[PDB]
């Protein structure tokens, strides 16, 4: 249906992208390109899914050869300047090769690619047709619901002091 | 006092020159004579007429720039 | 064409009987000067913040949530604000309001356009503007409500400032 | 064909009644020297500023932004008091404006080049109140009226503070009238100087 | 400090010339009664004198072994008082008089009798160019730059040689 | 036909959209007097050395060189403690860099494009598309390096400091 | 005002008397309420 | 002739442009009426414009209360500058800018609230009447009305 009712139905979308509940109040995708848009929307969806996977996970496990933050989001200031930097560069490294080294959205889209497509299948999920339609669905609503809880995390892992399950077993409001 | 000084020799240099370049480029003609070259070097005038032609040679600009020279030696 | 709730004066020639709450009543010709959707869209929206402000003054009059008489005591109406505002709860308030305002910017923008009514969310979550005639009692009824307590939250809170003391305990007492 | 403010005057010319505010008054005829179009433009500018200006000094002395910078009840102190990068900045911030509004058209010479330009009509109306045309003309004629009384109120609300070195209200409020051994107007040549 | 140069507020000389320049309207002052105007306009000057040399003292300027205030114009901005900000007001009054000048002088081309409006000159008009000259710089650089500023050499008269 | 920067002034005649940042601003037309092109060329150079410029006010606060490792932090004051020689070997570096674009302009001017000293080593501008992005982008960054550094210089006067220990000391205005 | 009378008023010498007269006035009384301003206080 | 003021420039001899675009009638809510590009007021008219100033109204809120929130032993929050916190991988430059530095509201001791207008620095109101009358006032307060009647009466 349409998500708000009593605001007409935003041009440019049409159901053809999954996830698409008529939701555009703003007034994007009348300005930037809808191609575009959708591969920022998976790509902070997927970042955000491995962030809140990696905040839980790094609430209890810790490699040997790094210290141990106090909270996960301090984890990021006890791991060498270096390692961080290492990080930054192989993750620039999958984004140049991955996109053919055309990243600006003037060029990224010259190709005919589709977006959020990097022709990523090895256990063959996609292999199916209609599944592959209602895993899209499922992956756009979940990397939605990562970008909230992952603000959600984040915050409150730095306001309380004191982690993600450790603080829901001692919770204690604002005073 | 030299800076006042300094800026009055200046001036006194380049009105010199004025006078002096002025000759020598205006020494073969003008719009009051253009063929002042056929007349030579120092010439009287050239009469009464076109508005009064006093001192229009270049020796006449040699002779003016000459006071400016004692003036500014001085 | 004379206005029906002020004889003596014209009709005002930018309202009209399909308005809510019409009665002809516009003497200083305000709806000649500004666009009329948007002062309607004001009307209904200062309408519903009054009804929700008296409601809430009658109502933290009788009772207070748990915990508050603490946080503040003695202080009632205005002076509750200042004591909230150290604390985050009219900070909160601010923020989820400013966030529904944003939405409803763009509500009143597409009314100016022309394609939304006045005060039109279509928040209808029970069931009872279903029928049209009960549609209509109850869209000249809430301007009615809203007006009323416009003028009921301005009673209140300058009675406050008079007396200190707010709308049920100044029925009480004087 | 008399003037109806100056009624023993003939009737300038230029001056026709199509304009708001036109009621005949130019007795020393400006307008048959200066251009009615930049006239009205200057009429309607100074207007406007001497309108704020007025409710500047009234709400100046009533209300004012945090700050000792900015507690200055006399008008003519606050010019002093407040931040000189700020007062320098709201400048700037006019001339800009100058520039822009007026659309690089502002000489005597080249400003009304455009035939579509209005003396006064800048195409200022963000909230499009100007937009029903049947309230055009009384639109007009109370924005020239409200001008020309704002232009004689600042006036003397200035050269009331330097009289009596009070806000406007407060001095209305706590008036005392003029000694006269103060203030003395003129003299620079009656005492032949000092 | 700059030139070898003394601050007029703590020169020594700057502070004789105040005082010799009140002594010598003193002395004049002790011929007349208190009352008389030739008393009040000496005391207005002994007032004028000491404001003045109270404002030098205070103002940055620097006195020489003299101890008159000397100016300092190689472009340093502490200096700029003295001569690089009133020469950028000069060069905007010059420029608004030669641009306001210039713009009469190409009307007056257009006229009946060009040379009557030089003689008799039409005041409307030429107020509407003295009103002009506030924008004299961007004005005459986009004459400049639509080639109507300069003319062509070979509209432009000269001598045979 | 209008001017798409000032929507009220026509458009300068000797500009272009064939040129990469071109938005239609010449207010005071210097293209209607000197040539089109000879601008262009002095724009993209003056880009280049303001990038650089930028650069260079900004990086010794993170590291320095380590000859220069004693050097200031402030770049007006690390400017005179620098040797003549090291000026001298500057100045020589960027003379033969500069007998190239001596090379292209006074002699063929008229061949090729503005900015064009055939230093491509990368094989980028291939692509059309990212041929198109790459031109505009170097322009608008070009032009933002020159407001950048115009601005970084006059608050390195005033505070006698770098940009970021500026920012970082919160001295923003004249003490 | 007669037109001649303006005319005349309007001829090179009578301007230029009351222009730099004008100019003459303002400097005069520039000077008198801001006297000996050696440099532009800054 | 030319009037005086008139500003023609073909009247007073001066290169006119030539070009005199056609003055449209809409009407922006941030901007003004005037010759745009086609497609210009649909884009970047009265929606756009109070939609985008709705949006830095509400991101105004964070940024105004702008600071490192933290919790003690008991839940008492501690406010503290975004300048302690400590970036750990740019060599010499420890301390990193951030929002506060867009927005310097503490140095100019601002106080900003998302009303824009915090305990401290708030909007002074005053009252100029100073606790009297217009007319027969007694004390430290004489009116011009009351100066009206001390001369009427003398
Ligand atoms: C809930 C998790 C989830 C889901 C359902 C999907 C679903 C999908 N992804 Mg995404 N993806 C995710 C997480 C997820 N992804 C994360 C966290 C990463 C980063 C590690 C990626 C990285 C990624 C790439 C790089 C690509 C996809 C692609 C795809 C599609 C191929 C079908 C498939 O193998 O599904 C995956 C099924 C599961 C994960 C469930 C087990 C499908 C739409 C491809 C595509 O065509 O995208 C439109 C593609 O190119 N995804
Ligand atoms: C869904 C998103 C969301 C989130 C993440 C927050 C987050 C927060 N809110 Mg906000 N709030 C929200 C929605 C949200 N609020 C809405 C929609 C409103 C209505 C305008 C408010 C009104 C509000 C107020 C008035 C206050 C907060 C406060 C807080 C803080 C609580 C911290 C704590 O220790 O509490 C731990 C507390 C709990 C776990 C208990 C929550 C249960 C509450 C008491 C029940 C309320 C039920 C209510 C009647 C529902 C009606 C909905 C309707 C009226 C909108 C935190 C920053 C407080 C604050 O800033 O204090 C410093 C505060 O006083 N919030
Ligand atoms: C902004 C309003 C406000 C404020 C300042 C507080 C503040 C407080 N509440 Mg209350 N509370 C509120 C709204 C508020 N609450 C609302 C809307 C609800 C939902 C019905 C509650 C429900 C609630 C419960 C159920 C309890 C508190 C409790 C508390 C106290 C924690 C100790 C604290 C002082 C606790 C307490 O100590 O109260 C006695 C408690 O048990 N509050
Ligand atoms: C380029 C943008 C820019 C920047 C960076 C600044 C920066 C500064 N200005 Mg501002 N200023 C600007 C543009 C700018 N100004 C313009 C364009 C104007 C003219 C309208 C002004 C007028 C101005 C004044 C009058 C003052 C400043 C002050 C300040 C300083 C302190 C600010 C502060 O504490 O804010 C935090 C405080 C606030 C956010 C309070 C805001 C108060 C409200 C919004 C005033 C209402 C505005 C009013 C409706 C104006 C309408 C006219 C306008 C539309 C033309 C700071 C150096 C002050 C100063 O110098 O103090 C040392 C000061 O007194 N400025
Ligand atoms: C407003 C008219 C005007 C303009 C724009 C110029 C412009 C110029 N003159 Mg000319 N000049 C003028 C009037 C003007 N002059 C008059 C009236 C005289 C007779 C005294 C001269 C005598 C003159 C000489 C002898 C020389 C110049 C030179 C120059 C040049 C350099 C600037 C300079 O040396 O100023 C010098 C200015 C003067 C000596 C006299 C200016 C007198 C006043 C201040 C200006 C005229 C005001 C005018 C009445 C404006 C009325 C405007 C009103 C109608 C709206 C420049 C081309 C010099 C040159 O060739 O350098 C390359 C040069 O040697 N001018
Ligand atoms: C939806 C918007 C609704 C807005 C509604 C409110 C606004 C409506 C319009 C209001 C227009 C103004 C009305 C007055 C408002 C304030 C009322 C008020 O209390 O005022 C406040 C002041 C009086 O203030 C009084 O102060 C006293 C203590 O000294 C009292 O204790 C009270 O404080 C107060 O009553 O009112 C005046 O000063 C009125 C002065 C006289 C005005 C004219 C009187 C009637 C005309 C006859 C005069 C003839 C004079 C002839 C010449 C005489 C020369 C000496
Ligand atoms: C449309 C705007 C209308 C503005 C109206 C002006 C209102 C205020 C005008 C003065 C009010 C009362 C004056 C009494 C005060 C008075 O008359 O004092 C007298 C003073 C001369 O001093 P005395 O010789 O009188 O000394 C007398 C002894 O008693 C004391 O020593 O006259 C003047 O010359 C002062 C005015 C300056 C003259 C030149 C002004 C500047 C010229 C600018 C160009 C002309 C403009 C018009 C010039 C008149
Ligand atoms: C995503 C980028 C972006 C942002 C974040 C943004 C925010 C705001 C805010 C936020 C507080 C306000 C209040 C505002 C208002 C106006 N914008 Mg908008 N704006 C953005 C983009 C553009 C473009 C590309 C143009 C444009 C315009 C106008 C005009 C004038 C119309 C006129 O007067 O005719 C007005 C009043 C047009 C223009 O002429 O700008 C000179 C124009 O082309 N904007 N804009
Ligand atoms: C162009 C022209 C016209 C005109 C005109 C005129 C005369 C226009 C005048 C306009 C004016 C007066 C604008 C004033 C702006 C004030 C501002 C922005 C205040 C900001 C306060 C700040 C930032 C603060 C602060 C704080 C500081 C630092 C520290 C604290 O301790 C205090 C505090 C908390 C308050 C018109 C339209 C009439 C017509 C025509 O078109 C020609
Ligand atoms: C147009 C436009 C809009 C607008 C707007 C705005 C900003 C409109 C504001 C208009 C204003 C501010 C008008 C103010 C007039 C002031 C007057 C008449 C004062 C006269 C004083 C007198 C007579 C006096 C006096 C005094 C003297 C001398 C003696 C003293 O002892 C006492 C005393 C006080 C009595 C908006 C922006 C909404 C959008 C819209 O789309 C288009
Ligand atoms: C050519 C080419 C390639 C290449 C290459 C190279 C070497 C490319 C280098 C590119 C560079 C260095 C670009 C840098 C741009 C800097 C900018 C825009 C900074 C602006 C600063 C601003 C706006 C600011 C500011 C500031 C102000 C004023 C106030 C301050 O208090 C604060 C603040 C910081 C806000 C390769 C080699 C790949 C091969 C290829 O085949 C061809
Ligand atoms: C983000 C800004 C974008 C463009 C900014 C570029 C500005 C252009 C040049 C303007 C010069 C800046 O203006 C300069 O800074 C501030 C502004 O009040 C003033 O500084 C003064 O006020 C500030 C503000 O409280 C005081 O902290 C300071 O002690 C005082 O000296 C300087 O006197 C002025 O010279």
């Amino acid at each position: 249906d349409n998500a708000m009712p009593f605001l007409e139905r935003p041009p440019k979308l049409d159901g053809s992208l999954a996830g698409d509940v008529g939701f555009d109040p703003v007034g994007f995708s009348n300005y930037f390109d809808l191609r575009w848009l959708r591969e920022s929307e998976l790509k902070h969806g997927r970042v955000c899914m491995l962030g809140v996977t990696g905040l839980l996970v790094q609430e209890a496990v810790c490699l040997p050869q790094f210290s141990n933050g106090k909270t996960p989001v301090d984890d990021f200031f006890v791991v060498p300047a270096a390692g961080l930097w290492q990080v930054f560069f192989a993750i620039g490294a999958v984004e140049f090769f991955s996109h053919g080294f055309k990243l600006t959205p003037g060029d990224m889209f010259s190709e005919g690619r589709e977006a959020g497509d990097f022709g990523f299948d090895p256990l063959g999920c996609g292999k199916n047709p209609d599944a592959l339609a209602r895993r899209r669905l499922v992956e756009v609503k979940n990397g939605r619901l990562a970008m909230i809880a992952f603000g959600g995390l984040l915050h409150q892992q730095l306001l309380t002091g004191q982690g993600t399950f450790e603080q829901l077993a001692n919770f204690k409001a604002i005073a | 006092g030299d800076f006042l000084i300094h800026h009055a020799i200046a001036l006194a240099l380049h009105t010199t020159t004025l006078i002096l370049v002025k000759g020598a480029l205006d020494a073969r003609g003008s719009k009051l004579m253009p063929d002042k070259k056929d007349f030579g070097y120092a010439f009287p005038c050239d009469g009464p007429g076109r508005g009064g032609t006093c001192d229009i040679s270049a020796w006449d600009a040699f002779y003016l720039s000459m006071f400016w020279m004692l003036n500014t030696i001085g | 064409a004379m206005s029906e709730s002020v004889p003596f004066l014209k009709k005002p020639e930018a309202l009209d009987s399909s308005m809510a709450g019409y009665a002809g009543f516009d003497p200083l010709g305000l709806s000649s000067i500004a666009d009329i959707k948007f002062l309607q869209e004001s009307e209904i929206k200062h309408c519903r913040i009054a009804m929700l402000a008296a409601a809430g003054s009658i109502a933290q009059d009788i009772f207070t949530f748990p915990g508050v008489s603490k946080v503040v005591g003695t202080a009632k109406m205005t002076g509750v604000h200042d004591v909230l505002v150290k604390q985050g709860a009219m900070g909160q308030i601010l923020l989820w309001t400013s966030f529904l305002e944003v939405f409803g910017t763009i509500a009143l923008l597409e009314t100016l356009d022309g394609k939304r009514a006045p005060g039109d969310f279509k928040f209808d979550p029970l069931g009872f503007s279903k029928n049209a005639e009960t549609a209509k009692r109850y869209q000249l009824s809430e301007i009615k409500n809203g007006r009323l307590a416009m003028l009921a939250t301005g009673g209140m809170v300058h009675g406050y400032f008079i007396t200190g003391k707010g709308p049920l305990e100044l029925l009480t007492n004087f | 064909a008399k003037s109806k403010a100056v009624p023993f005057l003939s009737q300038p010319e230029a001056l026709d009644g199509s304009m708001a505010g036109d009621v005949g008054f130019d007795p020393f005829g400006i307008s048959s020297v200066i251009d009615i179009k930049w006239l009205r433009e200057s009429e309607l500018k100074h207007g406007r500023i001497c309108m704020l200006a007025a409710t500047g000094c009234l709400v100046q002395e009533v209300v004012h932004l945090p700050g000792p910078a900015f507690s200055q009840k006399m008008a003519l102190n606050a010019w002093a008091a407040a931040p000189r990068g700020g007062m320098i900045s709201i400048l700037v911030a006019i001339g800009l404006i100058e520039m822009i509004s007026n659309r690089f058209a502002l000489t005597a010479t080249d400003m009304f080049a455009n035939p579509n330009r209005v003396p006064g009509d800048l195409g200022f109306d963000p909230l499009s109140l100007g937009a029903n045309p049947a309230n055009r003309a009384r639109f007009e004629l109370s924005e020239v009226i409200h001008g020309r009384a704002a232009m004689m109120g600042f006036s003397g609300m200035v050269h009331q503070m330097i009289v009596s070195k009070q806000a406007p209200i407060e001095q209305l409020m706590h008036f005392k009238a003029v000694d006269s051994s103060l203030m003395k107007l003129g003299g620079a040549a009656g005492n032949l100087g000092y | 400090d700059v030139a070898g140069l003394t601050p007029c507020g703590e020169s020594k000389e700057f502070a004789r010339r105040l005082d010799g320049s009140v002594k010598k309207l003193q002395t004049r002052l002790s011929k007349y009664e208190a009352g008389t105007p030739p008393a009040l306009a000496l005391q207005k000057q002994i007032d004028k004198t000491k404001n003045r040399f109270d404002r030098y003292g205070k103002a940055g300027l620097l006195c020489g072994t003299d101890g008159l205030p000397h100016l300092i114009t190689d472009g340093r901005w502490t200096h700029s008082g003295e001569f690089v900000i009133p020469g950028l007001l000069f060069l905007y009054v010059a420029g608004w008089i030669g641009w306001v000048g210039r713009s009469y002088v190409l009307f007056a081309r257009t006229a009946d009798k060009p040379t009557e409006k030089e003689i008799i000159i039409d005041v409307p008009v030429a107020l509407s160019f003295v009103s002009t000259g506030f924008i004299w710089p961007f004005s005459a650089f986009k004459e400049f730059t639509s080639g109507n500023l300069i003319v062509p050499a070979d509209e432009i008269t000269v001598s045979p040689r | 036909e209008m001017s798409e920067a000032i929507p009220f002034m026509p458009k300068p005649a000797n500009i272009d959209s064939s040129m990469p940042g071109y938005a239609g601003f010449d207010p005071l037309g210097f293209t209607d007097y000197y040539s089109a092109k000879w601008m262009q060329e002095a724009e993209i150079k003056h880009g280049r050395v303001c990038m650089l410029a930028a650069l260079g006010m900004v990086f010794p606060e993170f590291a320095k060189f380590p000859q220069f490792a004693s050097f200031s932090t402030n770049p007006l004051e690390a400017f005179y403690q620098v040797s003549p020689a090291g000026w001298g070997q500057i100045f020589l570096f960027i003379g033969v860099l500069e007998t190239f674009s001596y090379e292209k302009s006074f002699y063929n001017f008229e061949g090729g494009a503005p900015g064009a000293l055939g230093f491509d080593p990368l094989r980028m501008s291939s692509n059309p598309a990212s041929a198109k992005q790459y031109a505009a982008a170097e322009v608008r960054n070009g032009r933002l390096a020159m407001i950048g550094f115009s601005g970084m210089l006059h608050h390195a006067i005033v505070s006698k400091q770098g940009p970021i220990t500026q920012i970082v000391e919160q001295n923003f205005y004249p003490k | 005002m007669d037109s001649n009378f303006l005319k005349y008023l309007s001829t090179a010498p009578v301007l230029f008397t009351v222009w730099l007269s004008f100019t003459a006035s303002f400097i005069i009384e520039a000077n008198r309420f801001f006297p000996d301003m050696l440099y532009f206080p800054m | 002739d030319t009037t005086g003021f008139s500003g023609v420039p073909s009247q007073f001899a001066r290169p006119e442009s030539g070009v005199y675009p056609a003055e449209p009638t809409e009407q922006t809510f941030l901007g003004m009426r005037g010759p745009r590009a086609p497609g210009h007021r649909e884009n970047f008219g009265g929606k756009h414009t109070a939609t985008m100033l709705a949006i830095a109204a509400l991101l105004w809120q964070p940024v105004s209360e702008a600071g490192m929130y933290r919790m003690g032993a008991d839940g008492a929050l501690t406010k503290s500058s975004f300048s302690n916190m400590e970036v750990p991988g740019f060599g010499n430059m420890k301390k990193a800018p951030t929002i506060e530095s867009l927005f310097p509201f503490a140095k100019n001791g601002f106080d900003a609230s998302p009303a824009l207008f915090g305990k401290g620095s708030m909007i002074v109101v005053e009252d100029p009447r100073d606790g009297c009358g217009a007319y027969a006032n007694s004390g430290a307060c004489h009116t011009f009305l009351d100066e009206i009647g001390d001369a009427l009466k003398k």
